DNA sequence: GAATTAAGCAATTCGTAATCATGGTCATAGCTCCCGCG
DNA sequence: CGCGGGAGCTATGACCATGATTACGAATTGC
């Protein structure tokens, strides 16, 4: 029966085996990169490497710190002098830090999660790594619903006509300037507010990082000074349809400026008490640092909800408002003119093709979510603890099951309009059964 | 480097300070086969059965695995022929060319090569016959793999029915490559690209790319 | 012309025939070669687009192609399964041939020979000649296996041929060594065409000085010279070790239909073959029938890799390249597959299989006569003891006194032998073929005559004994059921694992039932939930248990739910409870309760809430067809077995429905297997589903159930739980049972198809018939379809320490309470081979003292847990300071694999220093015994560190030495720890193990 | 009653003490958290003192 | 309050405020032993409700600073 | 008493002890002060200066000279 | 009521040191007397900061 | 020369290794007073 | 008289040692 091996060995010597541990050496490379799709996507192909080859050079991971920070170096807040060269000069964003690596997911720092972008800067991204193989990943920040690209950090090319090349898809950039050096000149606090002034972008800076034409490893320079100012309040500015931001306000009036609600809860902002911030020249910058309060989590997101309003609830990285939610929700969540009624929504859907196909892809219950701008996993939370009295594809009653949801107040504030939830469901339940039934 | 003493007719096995701790077990097993191996006329001469063991294992990190010497003219080295009449290092030859594109070459050879060992499973053959002295070489190529996957990153192994039981044969992982013989008909040495998978695999281990046109000789 | 099938065998290269070794009924050998294709399967489209014409191309019909892949539907939207019906073609390609789209390329070339042609590989058949070619003497060509195996008439039976050997080498160190070691003995069991069982021994004469050679001679053994002289009738023959060899070479080559030898492809023939090509440079050449190609005896390891974990490989059988059509047989192989026995070496098989009660009617000094027949034992044990004891020397007497048989007298119904035996008490003892006390190495150091025919009479006997656990195991009639059931060649049938013993009856059903089965997409990675399995509700019972056994339960789940494959309509999956209850909704109203059965299983991703498998009906599937196949040709077979009077024909019988339960069985675990060609992750899940809503559905009906006035009253309502079904639901039910039973049933304990449930009554007879009354009335009320129970026992004293982990005596539904008891333990201490004899031993004399204070009656748990502390500590206490018992009863077993996480794993590591330093090699899935041995000049230890790196394995040659001593410490560690985990009050075994051994006990939580 | 509004003005700048630790008590740093932990330690060492000596006479 | 550009100064006066409020604390526990060592009759269920108020305050200020990590 | 070492350890662990109560009344005093509370100081007054009258009798007569 | 009789039993522990000190102060020896005396003018120190704080207002 | 198979999970026990509760010890800041030198 | 050097008490966080907890893997049985 030696028609059959002693023990049959596959065929990993072939060439589509190659491609695929070609393809195991390059996700390795931008591991830290990548999303947890492309992390499983490399557990999966070291499983298979260990099953044929017996042993693999690397292993699989179960937790994978996002940083990039092996690209840059270590910041100073010191005056140094610099030298003589070729110069580019990117300013660097007081959001929250995203990269857009090869995977087509869009990565966060510090968490590894995939995060949800709209389409067409889904699509614009999607086109600038098509159009330029060699970048490695796309350093992206997320402040007042506007994905603006901070940096493009590739190994070949310049990031000069790469973000010329996100201007002409769409993506928003900050100005660019190539300013050369002739002497060691120090770099001082008087240079860096006239660079930040000659950039002249309205959205908040929080360092500068200056690009060799040649050389890779490139550095971040910040100067900041560490300051303890007391709080009045903390007070919600609308940035969005429907969501907000938190905003921090001294005696004085000056407005500190909070990066998301996940930074203003992990460094737990008490009402009149000090806290961390980099002061600027112009803004106020709330330092990355960690409460040290006995205070946990959910009492912490709790009197955060109290202060600000208990029609308030967490929705990612931006607080947002509950009401009243009729027709005018599904409308401009589905981009179109304004609707009275169901009739003219199913006609003017049967009218817009792109519409009606993502309409046809994508399920009731996520367009209903989306349409009242809940957070994915907290609303499959409070959902997956109450039932359900259901006729005809529509809620007509619902009562809740577990009231240990409830002590979280993000899952309470959805609760109390799970209402308007429930009429806008039965909404998109009604046009889908009058288009496709 | 180091020497040690054999009853039988090579008299001497020259050794490397790396191949010391598997030494006296080959030198245990080897006088125990030798008076039985030494009757048929080997392929490789006596004298340099153990050509290999003066290489040494800490600069290898990769091992072309063959099962025996050629039939015909074994010089000792395994795939290394002056005369460059085997099918084997010619398809060697072959593939390494398919590599790099450096086609004008007068012969190849993988001892050359820094960080890859050429070595025989079995490490002589019956002038004529393949896998004859198996049953010889069986505890003692079970023993230097053993030492060579210990010391070695990637396993190659140029055999598909050979080499299928090479996880048996071995008591440690060790990144293994059952690859196709050279000698093996349909093409099939022809169409892998097993080479290029050393590479992949060895920088997956953080390990130096081995540079395949080194082997060449002109 | 009338031929029986022998073996099916493939050509060694060159051109690639497929042979058969039949037997007609004057018993000649009757080969016949057929050109072995490389069957595919295209479409008629397929077909006609290939641009090579293809060898051959039978018309299959209209065969249905369905796309079984499980793609999860978040909605009810859900698309019709493929279902392409086409015109499709047999590619018979002499050569292989890569076809773009080519269907059903799962299966072996030799099931697409088999099922094709519509041949039966145990199949008798008459064979028309003018299809058959004949080539040279007893070898034939049929170029037409379609109308030439055309007529199948009934099996007759065949002389078939036999070769059990066993060989016997020299060895001054542990393990022989073939280059520098003789071979001493080769015995034969030669059963040649006539029948004619010739047991004769090979006795190696260069051992022998010349005046032991004639001394010998004159003894009555003669000595050869040649192959010419050898005559296989003397049972002792010398010779030198070269005609040894050429002997061995001429019987080997011989065209048997079976040789068989104990751990003889990794020893004995593989030691043969290797001498002589050291002594002679002869070969062991292997003929093809038709005698165009000839191959030489290669032992070739194949390796099974295991599936779990890393994938590691995990067992290792030798087997012989032969391609003369003899089924060279490795019984080791066979044993280690089927049988779970602590080491598999052939003494633990030889007292384990062979064992028998013999009464004692003379006693001596020296020896004492036991005698053993139908009254002693079980009808057909004593007969094997004798056949065993023909060529048996020695017997091992209640598990630890072995004797030396001096006088064996064969009965006509049983055996009568005098033993080496000290005189003992009772009167019945257990009589076995254990160990062999003898130490071998010094036996061949002062190598005389005498040790030459003893360990002459010792290879026979082991020889014989390959002959003995042949007849035991039944393994020529598993053969042919295995041939006949799994579709295989006769050498192929235990060589398989379960994906290609399902190939065989599927491709059946496939060819009958015109479907085809592809998976386009990929096959991705899910984790599901087994059988449930229920907590023990009190860990002791004085009551009686009745034990309520599904009739093969995931058989009857797949063939009820139709949980096939491409019934699979889809897999509703729900993220939110929301869409759950919409999805519950739509597939009440889209899909009807007796059409469709909707299947709530657990989620197969953390996201989703519910998933739901939905399973069409209206015709069955692959795996309910296949199961319902299964299950109704071993209900035949079992028919058959029962209108049967031979002994030969109720062993064909019995084994083929013993291998129609084994792969219905084995289609469950197939259906989970992702690789297999079963493979429906949705419907494998469902089955675990079904089988655990049928598991708490008889639970339920079953707890607090009350059999009062003669009348059966369920607690539960009578409801199917998967459908409205037609069937009464009232829980109330008529029994035809007296008036005056007013008994309460508690159901206890719950298997994956096992529910046990505890009657309040404690007589036996009475349990027994209100039980049959429970099983005839769930069969007939409570289940549905073609689920049905089968009462299995009453379980008098159950004793459960935890899960699956229990001991009690067994009191059948044809036992009554007359019958003496019989001990099942199920998961404990006992079936453990990861626990010594002695632990075993004081675990089965201390559960029965507490069965025994269970049965007196009613008193303190605390009094007890004294004086069960006290007994323990004054035996734990004495086996250390006075060490009696022996290396044996202290000894542990493990198997060998290579299935480790970690590389450094120390069991990994120990085997490999046991196969660097001792001459024995241990192969991957080999059992192994270890003990626990540290230096004697320690003294009692209460701390345990680095425990597994004072693990060494045991062998034969093994001797403990003075310096060295057992580590009892962690034997008294484990035992202490399963008495107090069955002791009640904490309090005290805390105290007793801290005190004993300085640790905390971990205690099991009911 | 000297003693009862001593106690009351020791109450009332102990209370506005602990209004300015957790205004500032947010962004303590490691070494400080080890000072003030100490010093309140030795603070409640004090008033078990008193609680002993008020309790025993 | 209003702008701190290092708050370690201000940590200097809440540590020396606290040392001054320790030793007006020690002051009347070492002046309360006087009284009681006079042997003038007092009723202290008002001292023992004050010294309760300020265990509660100190506990409330001690268990959000002490721990780290 | 030979050697009056005792005594002079003992007058001067006494008087540590006397300085730190009088610390203590002096800083309950100024506690009570930073209350806010109206008070007289009549009596202590007159005790301070008696006190004080003794304590510089008490100087006067534990001169070395 | 309570610091009047708290300087009373003040006094009156002074008084028993004083004539402690008078019994005997027959022989002092200097260095001794020294270090009392530099007690004694930590005692006035501390008499004219009380005396201060009660003639303040 | 090559040629593929390979049953599922539940559940328990024993040993090993990472992690943490408890406790001992050691620097270490406070911190408080004794002595002293101008 | 006033503040520095020094010496000794005194808790107190940081760190190390010991032992109990728990995940984690192998062995094994069961069904």
């Amino acid at each position: 029966m030696h028609h059959h091996h002693h023990h049959g060995t596959g065929s990993m010597t072939s060439s589509a085996d190659l491609t695929n541990l070609k393809e195991l050496l390059s996700l390795y490379k931008s591991l830290r990169f990548s999303d947890s799709v492309a992390i499983e996507k490399y557990n999966s192909l070291v499983e298979w490497g260990t099953s044929t080859y017996w042993k693999i050079g690397v292993q699989k991971v179960t937790n994978v710190e996002t940083s990039i920070s092996d690209y840059y170096d270590e910041v100073k807040n010191k005056p140094f002098n610099i030298d003589p060269g070729y110069y580019i000069f990117l300013p660097v964003y007081f959001g929250s830090v995203f990269i857009y690596s090869k995977g087509k997911n869009m990565v966060e720092l510090g968490s590894g999660n995939s995060f949800q972008i709209p389409d067409e800067i889904r699509s614009a991204c999607n086109k600038v790594l098509d159009s330029d193989n060699g970048i490695d990943f796309l350093r992206f920040v997320l402040l007042n619903n506007r994905w603006i690209m901070e940096d493009a950090i590739s190994k070949y090319q310049s990031p000069v006509n790469i973000f010329k090349l996100a201007s002409e898809y769409g993506l928003n950039i900050p100005n660019y300037l190539e300013i050369e050096i002739e002497e060691d000149t120090l770099f001082d606090d008087e240079l860096y507010s006239i660079m930040e002034r000659s950039f002249d972008d309205t959205f908040p800076k929080i360092s500068i990082s200056y690009i060799k034409l040649g050389e890779l490893k490139r550095q971040v320079v910040d100067f900041f000074k560490f300051s303890f100012m007391y709080i009045e309040s903390i007070k919600v500015d609308r940035i969005g349809d429907n969501i907000f931001i938190p905003s921090v306000i001294t005696k004085s009036g000056k407005k500190i400026l909070v990066k998301d609600v996940d930074h203003l809860i992990r460094s737990k902002v008490r009402e009149h008490t000090f806290v961390k911030v980099k002061k600027k020249n112009t803004f106020s910058i709330l330092y990355d640092y960690d409460g040290n309060g006995t205070e946990t989590r959910g009492e912490v997101i709790k009197r955060i909800i109290d202060t600000i309003g208990r029609d308030y609830y967490v929705n990612g990285k931006y607080f947002s408002k509950v009401g009243i939610a009729g027709l005018k929700q599904l409308t401009n969540k589905l981009d179109i003119n304004e609707c009275a009624t169901v009739d003219e929504l199913v006609d003017e859907i049967n009218k817009s093709g792109t519409v009606k196909r993502k309409i046809k892809n994508q399920s009731v219950f996520d367009l209903s979510r989306e349409c009242l701008g809940y957070p994915e996993a907290d609303f499959i939370t409070l959902v997956n603890n109450m039932r359900f009295k259901i006729e005809n594809c529509k809620v007509v009653n619902f009562n809740i099951e577990n009231t240990n949801c409830l002590n979280n107040p993000s899952i309470e504030t959805i609760y109390g309009n799970f209402n308007q939830f429930v009429s806008i469901f039965n909404t998109v339940t009604d046009v889908k059964k009058r288009l496709f039934e | 480097m180091n020497s040690v003493t054999i009853s039988h007719a090579p008299y001497t096995i020259t050794y490397h300070d790396d191949w010391e701790p598997v030494m006296s077990q080959l030198v245990e097993f080897y006088n125990e086969v030798a008076s039985w191996l030494l009757r048929d006329e080997t392929s490789p001469i006596p004298d340099k059965f153990f050509i290999q063991l003066k290489q040494p294992l800490r600069n290898k990190r990769v091992c072309v695995c063959g099962i025996d010497p050629y039939p015909k003219d074994g010089t000792g080295v395994p795939f290394e022929s002056p005369n460059f009449t085997k099918k084997s290092i010619k398809e060697i030859a072959s593939s390494i060319s398919r590599l790099t594109g450096v086609i004008d070459y007068k012969g190849y050879n993988l001892n050359i090569i820094d960080g890859v060992i050429p070595w025989n499973y079995y490490l002589s053959c019956k002038l004529g016959e393949t896998k004859s002295h198996a049953i010889y070489w069986d505890k003692i190529s079970k023993l230097l793999l053993q030492h060579i996957t210990k010391h070695v990153s990637v396993l190659y192994c140029l055999g598909k029915t050979d080499f299928s039981n090479i996880r048996a044969k071995l008591e440690s992982p060790v990144t293994t490559i059952v690859g196709y013989h050279p000698a093996a008909r349909d093409h099939q040495f022809e169409k892998d690209r097993s080479f290029e998978i050393i590479n992949v695999l060895l920088e997956l281990d953080n390990k130096t790319p081995i540079n395949w046109a080194q082997g060449f000789i002109y | 012309m009338d031929v029986r099938c022998i073996n099916w065998f493939e050509s060694h290269g060159e051109n690639r025939f497929l042979y058969l070794k039949s037997r007609c009924r004057n018993g000649e050998t009757v080969f016949i070669r057929f050109p072995h294709y490389f069957y595919y399967v295209v479409t008629d489209e397929i077909y006609q687009s290939l641009s090579p014409p293809p060898f051959n191309a039978r018309p299959m019909g209209k065969m249905r192609t369905i796309d079984i892949d499980e793609t999860i539907s978040y909605n009810l939207d859900i698309k019709d399964r493929k279902c392409s019906v086409a015109d499709m073609w047999l590619i018979e390609e002499p050569k292989k041939r890569s076809i773009q789209n080519a269907t059903m390329d799962e299966f072996f070339n030799i099931s697409w020979f088999y099922i094709s042609n519509g041949i039966s590989p145990d199949g008798c058949y008459s064979l028309d000649e003018q299809y058959l070619t004949k080539i040279n003497n007893g070898c034939y060509h049929c170029d037409d296996p379609r109308n030439c195996f055309a007529k199948e008439i009934p099996r007759f039976d065949i002389p078939r041929s036999y070769l059990f050997l066993d060989i016997e080498c020299h060895f001054d160190k542990k393990f022989p060594s073939v280059f520098i070691n003789p071979i001493s003995h080769t015995s034969y069991c030669y059963i040649d065409l006539s029948g004619k069982r010739l047991l004769f021994t090979l006795i190696n004469e260069e051992m022998l000085t010349e005046q032991e050679i004639q001394e010998a001679v004159d003894r009555g053994c003669l000595r050869i010279q040649s192959l010419m002289e050898m005559d296989y009738e003397r049972e002792l023959v010398l010779c030198s070790e070269i005609v040894l060899l050429r002997i061995a070479k001429q019987l080997l080559e011989l065209t048997f239909d079976y040789v068989v030898t104990f751990n003889g492809h990794n020893f004995d023939l593989r030691y043969i073959t290797n001498r002589l090509e050291l002594l002679t440079g002869e070969k062991i050449i292997f003929r093809s029938p038709d005698k165009k190609e000839a191959v030489h005896l290669c032992i070739y390891e194949r390796n099974q890799s295991s599936h779990k974990g890393v994938c590691g490989m995990a067992n290792t059988t030798f087997h012989v390249n032969n391609n003369n059509g003899t089924i060279f047989f490795d019984l080791y192989s066979f044993i280690q597959k089927s049988e779970k026995l602590d080491s598999y070496k052939l003494d633990s098989i030889s007292k384990n299989a062979f064992s028998c009660m013999g009464k004692v009617l003379n006693r001596g000094v020296r020896e004492m006569t036991f005698i053993g027949d139908d009254t002693t034992d079980a009808k057909g044990k004593a007969d094997t003891f004798a056949k065993v004891l023909t060529t048996g020397n020695y017997v091992t007497v209640d598990e630890d006194i072995i004797c030396k048989v001096i006088r064996k007298d064969i009965l006509e119904n049983g055996f009568k032998v005098v033993l080496s035996c000290p005189t003992l008490p009772n009167d019945i003892y257990k009589l076995s073929f254990g160990k062999d006390d003898i130490d071998l190495a010094q036996m061949y150091k002062d190598y005389n005559l005498n040790i030459a025919l003893d360990m002459a009479r010792y290879c026979i006997h082991d020889a014989c004994l390959c002959q003995y656990l042949w007849e035991y195991y039944g393994v020529e009639t598993k053969t042919d059921a295995g041939a006949a059931t799994y579709v295989l060649p006769q050498s192929m049938v235990f060589e398989y694992r379960a994906s290609t013993i399902i190939k065989g009856p599927l491709l059946k059903l496939l060819l009958e039932t015109k479907t085809i089965l592809v998976r386009s997409e990929t096959k991705q990675k899910f984790p599901y939930e087994g059988g449930k399995v229920f907590a023990p509700k009190q860990k002791m019972f004085s009551n009686n248990v009745l034990i309520f056994d599904y009739n093969s339960l995931y058989p009857n789940v797949c063939i009820f739910g139709n949980l096939s494959p491409e019934t699979l309509v889809g897999v509703v999956v729900s993220t939110n409870r929301l869409e759950e209850e919409i999805n519950n909704q739509l597939l009440l109203q889209k899909y009807p309760p007796p059409r469709y059965i909707t299947v709530h299983c657990e989620p197969r991703l953390p996201n989703l809430i519910s998933e739901i498998a939905i399973f069409d009906r209206s015709i069955e599937g692959t795996i309910p067809r296949l199961l319902r196949t299964f299950l109704a040709e071993r209900a035949r077979y079992k028919k058959m077995l029962k209108q049967a009077t031979s002994s030969t024909e109720k062993a064909i019988y019995d084994s083929m429905q013993y291998t129609y339960k084994i792969v219905a069985n084995s289609v469950y675990g197939l259906m989970g297997f992702r690789n297999s060609a079963l493979y429906s992750y949705a419907s494998a899940k469902s089955c675990t589903s079904i089988g655990r809503r049928m598991i708490l559905y008889l639970e339920s009906v079953l707890n607090g159930a009350e059999l009062s006035n003669g009348m059966l009253r369920f607690a539960n309502t009578l409801s199917n739980p998967f459908y409205m079904d037609d069937r009464d639901i009232n829980p109330i039910v008529k029994t035809s049972l007296p008036i005056d039973y007013r008994f309460r049933f508690r159901s206890v304990y719950g298997d994956t198809d096992s529910v046990f449930t505890e009657i309040d009554s404690q007589d036996v007879d009475k349990s027994i018939e209100i039980a049959k009354e429970l099983e005839r009335l769930i069969n007939s009320r409570v289940l549905f379809n073609n689920f049905k129970i089968e009462f299995e026992a009453v379980y008098k004293n159950l004793i459960m320490q935890s899960k699956k982990k229990y001991t009690t005596m067994k009191y059948s539904a044809s036992s009554n309470s007359k019958s003496v008891p019989e001990r099942i333990n199920k998961g404990t201490s006992e079936t453990r081979r990861d626990v010594s004899k002695f632990h075993k031993n004081m675990i089965k004399t201390y559960k029965t003292r507490l069965s025994e204070m269970l049965s007196e009656g009613r008193m303190n748990s605390n009094q007890v847990c004294i004086d069960i502390l006290r007994s323990l500590e004054t035996d734990l206490r004495s086996e250390f300071d006075s060490r009696s018992s022996p290396l044996e009863l202290f000894m542990l077993s493990r198997m060998h694999h290579s299935n480790y996480k970690s590389a450094d794993n120390p069991n990994m590591y120990l085997v490999t220093e046991y196969n660097k330093n001792n001459p024995e090699t241990i192969e991957l899935g080999e059992r192994y015994y270890f003990a626990y041995i540290c230096p004697a000049n320690v003294p009692w230890t209460k701390k345990l560190v680095n425990i597994k790196t004072y693990e060494t394995i045991i062998d034969r040659s093994f001797k403990l030495g003075s310096n060295q001593r057992i580590f009892y410490e962690v034997y008294f560690k484990r035992l202490t720890s399963e008495i107090v985990n069955l002791l009640d009050n904490k309090v005290l075994c805390i105290s007793f193990f801290q005190r004993m051994f300085g640790s905390r006990p971990t205690f099991y939580e009911a | 009653s000297d003693l009862k509004v001593a106690t009351d003005n020791i109450v009332k700048d102990l209370k506005k003490i602990i209004t300015r630790i957790s205004a500032v008590s947010t962004v303590l740093e490691d070494v400080q958290a080890a000072g003030i932990s100490r010093q309140f330690t030795s603070m409640t060492k004090a008033i078990t003192t008193l609680s002993d000596l008020v309790t025993e006479g």
